[PDB]
C-alpha cells in the first residue's frame, strides 16, 4: 500500500538538473468562439 | 460574429398609455464579447 503523493525536494545547495524549475504553459485554442485578445499595436507621432 | 451590440437612448415624456410617434436613432451604448446562440430572453423587474 502506497499514499498517491510525495513531495519534491528543491534546496539551495543542489546543482543543475536537481534545482527546482518553473513552468507556464499558455493553452490556448483560435477560431471558434469570439476573440477577446492580442499582441501590442504601435503608433508614431501626430503628422500632419 | 459572436459579439453582443446594445443600443440605447433615453427621453422625458408626458404620455400616459402608449408610445411615442415621431422619430430618434438609438446610439450604440456598449459592444460586449460574449459569445452565445441566442434564442430566448428575460427582463428583471424591481418588487
Ligand atoms: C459556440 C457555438 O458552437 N456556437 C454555434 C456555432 O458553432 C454554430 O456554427 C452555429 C450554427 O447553429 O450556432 C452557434
Amino acid at each position: 500500500c502506497y499514499f498517491p503523493l510525495q513531495s519534491y525536494g528543491f534546496q539551495p545547495t543542489y546543482g543543475v538538473g536537481y534545482q527546482p524549475y518553473r513552468v507556464v504553459v499558455l493553452s490556448f485554442e483560435l477560431l471558434h468562439a469570439p476573440a477577446t485578445v492580442c499582441g501590442p499595436k504601435k503608433s508614431t507621432n501626430l503628422v500632419k | 460574429d459572436g459579439y453582443f451590440k446594445i443600443y440605447s437612448k433615453h427621453t422625458p415624456i408626458n404620455l400616459v398609455r402608449d408610445l411615442p410617434q415621431g422619430f430618434s436613432a438609438l446610439e450604440p451604448l456598449v459592444d460586449l464579447p460574449i459569445g452565445i446562440n441566442i434564442t430566448r430572453f428575460q427582463t428583471l423587474l424591481a418588487l
